[PDB]
């Protein structure tokens, strides 16, 4: 095997699509979300690679 | 929100930002109206009687 299928995933509406005060409620965790895309990018990159 | 560098440069927290592409605002077609079903229920009670 050489690569495998890259894949990306928002954390805000995949958590609660369409309820702003469920966003206003997440916001109050931080910045887990920006983390976890920032490790599938990389995994996104590295497919290519 | 002046434009979409500028939603760049403030999602990466810095007022330069090098050579590349970024993932930023997933976006969704905003839905516009409202709209309620309920079946053809006509079995009245009787109020006359």
């Amino acid at each position: 095997p050489v690569s495998m299928t890259k894949t990306s995933v928002d954390c805000t509406m995949y958590i609660c699509g369409d309820s702003t005060e469920c966003s206003n409620l997440l916001l109050q965790y931080g910045s887990f979300c920006t983390q976890l895309n920032r490790a599938l990018t990389g995994i996104a990159v590295e497919q290519d690679k | 929100a002046l434009d979409p560098l500028s939603e760049t440069k403030c999602t990466l927290k810095s007022f330069t930002v090098e050579k590349g592409i970024y993932q930023t605002s997933n976006f969704r077609v905003q839905p516009t109206e409202s709209i309620v079903r309920f079946p053809n229920i006509t079995n009245l009670c009787p109020f006359g009687e």
